[PDB]
């Protein structure tokens, strides 16, 4: 039922969380994203977590026990409107158009140390319309 | 191993590319680099014969990748292979076969004898100096429990079997030697020796005695054969025993030091005997010959003939699919071959052609000294390549699994990657024809374009071709002429009837650029940087013919009078770029654009194009005006002054400042980033005093 290309956009998910690339995600390999994003999790509540989304009960996610739960959450459009709100964020300019000089503001958000000439040469080629200044069709190509 | 030969040669690109290398680490010995062009063309073999496995495809390539970028594209071949190659040691059964040279159908010569008898006894006086050191000593009988033993005589009272003991390892030594050829000789000065010519004895305290690097190596590999022949007899006492596998029956390769030390030691033991004699050993090999100016040893060579023949058959296969298309059944076995190109070749060739974009511009001209040469006919066939593509992608995007996009980047970074030296000293006429056949057939279809575009304007086969063109054809072509004037091979390239059919694809442009639709909409960037290209840095002088009369590279008077009233050659400059109108013209039509200032919503296409124009011919020519050399003028096709740029350059600021009112634009922001390349160009402290308001109306 799941778009093919909604397939491959939760292959990328997937393995976002599956850093060793073994198809598995432990409780120790979640429990790093949970801290990386600031929240402390106890090892007893990512049990719980694990054990409510694994139907087999390896203790460990697989793909196909994790498109049931995406196919649990109501994530039908969600995806493009964070990306559409992720342009709209990113484009603190609020022109409707990023432009490299907020480049340098966003590098700093998001803790990135790229070094801000690269991003402009690579905005040169991330512009193919070529704008030097990134819309929201130029966003998606990009995404 | 896909995975780590990746990474091994992403990190370590500079130890095998460079000569220079790892400043700390070095070079490679030229054996690694065989190595590394063996398996580069195995896995490509391998590859392109197997059948499509998605993840094991998406591995192989970036592999296939680094491997290309890090070995040289000037590699040297060399004609010297290696001594009995090992590959049946790692078989897979057993894993280990340690099959030895063959000595019995050798002999040794007879002058050896003299050394053989000597390392017998120097082998004997170390035998004795050990085990009197361990207290045996002389007695007439053999008794164990008194550690005596009757074989303490000297080696002349040595009985013959005595003596038998030490010759057999020593002539085998030297016969798995000379049986590999190795030439042995002994000089003069052992020779002069020889002729001079309870004991105590006192060998040579040789381990002071040090080897020559080579002599290492040899030392090496003859302690290899060694162990290979004691594994060899080993492993028959162990299919004779059945079992009870031996932990040392390892590989060489996987010993280590303590297990190699004995071994080691008789090498380097009987090697440094036969140098205090003074025989003189050598490689057993006499160089041949180095054919180094040859191109079909260069690795550039030999993967643009496998590129160029793979896209051959990709060209007959779409042959074929196209003419099986008639059928029902496209499905084909060929279905394999042609992701394999798509998959492989094209981003191979843009991985390739990015990583050594230096060596097929410059022939070693003068970045990286060092080498970095391409051949000339290696040039000529990068151009046929480029053709061959050219015409490959056209009319296949339904074919392409929307890779089409690809398939344009690499062309166009072929493109750049293009250059003249075959044109200019020697090239190949097939391959000249055939890629300007290219150009000019490019040009009939921009034109077939144009005119099915007025037939019937509704927007199918000749939509989607349509879309290809606008998407594909022209920013190529732009793109080569952005490589041709940043490398100025112009007005040396586009000499002969090269400038007809660029009057014909100049016409197509203009009539483009006049002409408005959704299409036009879509490629507004394309046309605006193409037309730059031509009209402030570009080869020809299309719209100042009063003074190309009097140039010597003009058409018209480069090629006489007889061939051009014969052929299709319209006998003027106005006759064969009519439509384009003179520079008076489309710079008065600048300047009353400039008191005008006309709103976005009217005539927007004419403010988005014309001033890049201006940008890629007009500085062709503020270089080359005669502000720049007095002498030559008159001889320059026009004439270009430092004040017009003044002048045109205040109009476009000027409309530039009139344009951050209108949506403050995408397409100002598309005028401003072709600009800083002209700005730049331009002498700055004219821009100081003159960028007063860009610095409030920049901030705004
Ligand atoms: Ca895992
Ligand atoms: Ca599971
Ligand atoms: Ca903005
Ligand atoms: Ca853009």
């Amino acid at each position: 039922q799941l778009t093919e290309e909604q397939i491959a956009e939760f292959k990328e998910a997937f393995s976002l969380f599956d850093k060793d690339g073994d198809g598995t995600i432990t409780t120790k390999e979640l429990g790093t994203v949970m801290r990386s994003l600031g929240q402390n999790p106890t090892e007893a509540e990512l049990q719980d977590m694990i054990n409510e989304v694994d139907a087999d009960g390896n203790g460990t996610i697989d793909f196909p026990e994790f498109l049931t739960m995406m196919a649990r959450k109501m994530k039908d459009t969600d995806s493009e409107e964070e990306i559409r709100e992720a342009f709209r964020v990113f484009d603190k300019d609020g022109n409707g158009y990023i432009s490299a000089a907020e480049l340098r503001h966003v590098m700093t958000n998001l803790g990135e140390k790229l070094t801000d000439e690269e991003v402009d040469e690579m905005i040169r080629e991330a512009d193919i319309d070529g704008d030097g200044q990134v819309n929201y069709e130029e966003f998606v190509q990009m995404m | 191993p896909l995975k780590l030969l990746t990474n091994h040669y992403e990190r370590c690109w500079k130890y095998y590319c460079l000569p220079g290398g790892w400043g700390n680490f070095g070079a490679a010995s030229e054996e690694e680099l065989h190595l590394s062009r063996k398996l580069f063309w195995g896995i490509f073999d391998a590859l392109s014969q197997k059948k499509y496995e998605q993840e094991l495809f998406k591995l192989a390539l970036p592999c296939l990748s680094a491997v290309a970028g890090a070995l040289p594209p000037d590699y040297m071949e060399s004609n010297y292979v290696s001594m009995m190659e090992k590959q049946s040691s790692m078989d897979s059964e057993g894993n280990f076969n340690p099959q030895p040279v063959d000595t019995s159908n050798i002999t040794i010569p007879e002058k050896l004898e003299y050394f053989i008898n000597k390392y017998a006894e120097h082998s004997h006086d170390k035998w004795s100096m050990d085990k009197l050191a361990n207290g045996w000593i002389y007695g007439e009988i053999y008794s164990d429990s008194s550690k005596v033993q009757p074989l303490m005589k000297p080696y002349k009272l040595l009985s013959e079997k005595e003596k038998e003991i030490y010759r057999w390892p020593i002539k085998e030594s030297l016969k798995t030697m000379l049986a590999w050829g190795w030439r042995i000789e002994r000089t003069r000065e052992g020779d002069s020796m020889a002729l001079y010519n309870g004991y105590s004895p006192r060998a040579i305290d040789m381990s002071n005695v040090t080897l020559s690097r080579d002599l290492h190596a040899m030392a090496e590999m003859m302690a290899e054969n060694y162990h290979n022949i004691w594994a060899k007899k080993k492993k028959m006492e162990l299919e004779s025993k059945g079992g009870g596998n031996h932990p040392l029956l390892v590989p060489y390769d996987t010993l280590t030091a303590k297990e190699k030390a004995k071994d080691r030691e008789k090498a380097q033991d009987i090697l440094k005997f036969l140098q205090i004699n003074g025989y003189a050993v050598s490689r057993g090999f006499k160089d041949l010959e180095l054919d180094t100016p040859s191109i079909e040893k260069r690795f550039a060579y030999s993967f643009l003939q496998q590129l160029i023949r793979y896209v051959d058959e990709a060209h007959q296969y779409i042959l074929e699919f196209d003419g099986g298309s008639r059928g029902k059944g496209e499905h084909f076995p060929y279905e394999q071959e042609i992701k394999f190109f798509a998959k492989v070749v094209l981003p191979l060739i843009d991985q390739y052609f990015k990583n050594h974009r230096l060596y097929f511009l410059s022939a070693a001209s003068r970045p990286l000294c060092s080498g970095g040469h391409a051949s000339n006919k290696e040039k000529e066939m990068v151009t046929s390549l480029f053709c061959k593509l050219g015409v490959l992608v056209r009319h296949r995007i339904s074919l392409f699994g929307n890779d089409a996009t690809s398939i344009v980047n690499c062309l166009h970074i072929l493109g750049q990657t293009l250059d003249a030296r075959t044109v200019m000293k020697t090239g190949l006429e097939s391959v000249k024809s055939a890629l300007r056949a290219f150009l000019d057939n490019a040009a009939e279809d921009l034109e077939k374009t144009m005119e099915n575009l007025k037939q019937g304007q509704f927007t199918k086969g000749v939509t989607q071709i349509i879309n290809y063109t606008t998407v594909a054809l022209l920013p190529m072509l732009s793109s080569l002429f952005e490589h041709i004037g940043q490398h100025q091979f112009g007005e040396d390239l586009i000499l002969e009837d090269v400038q007809v059919s660029c009057y014909r694809i100049l016409t197509s442009l203009y009539a483009l650029g006049t002409s408005k639709s959704i299409y036009v909409e879509r490629q507004r960037s394309a046309l605006g940087e193409c037309l730059a290209a031509f009209a402030g840095a570009f080869p020809v002088a299309f719209l100042e013919t009063h003074l190309d009369k009097h140039n010597i590279y003009s058409i018209y008077n480069t090629k006489s009078s007889r061939e051009r009233a014969a052929l299709s050659l319209p006998t003027n400059v106005e006759d064969v770029c009519p439509n384009i109108p003179s520079l008076e013209k489309l710079m008065e039509e600048i300047v009353e654009l400039a008191e005008s200032g006309i709103r976005y919503t009217q005539m927007p296409h004419v403010m988005e194009v014309i001033l890049p124009m201006l940008c890629s011919y007009m500085s062709r020519w503020w270089e080359h005006g005669p502000e720049n050399n007095p002498e030559r003028a008159e001889m320059c096709c026009t004439a270009l002054n430092s004040e017009h740029m003044n002048t045109l350059l205040g109009n476009i600021l000027k409309i530039i400042y009139n344009n951050l009112g209108i949506d403050e634009g995408a397409w100002m922001k598309r005028l401003a980033v072709f600009s800083q390349p002209i700005i730049n160009k331009v002498k700055p402290q004219l821009l100081k005093t003159h960028f007063l308001p860009l610095m409030e109306k920049l901030k705004k």
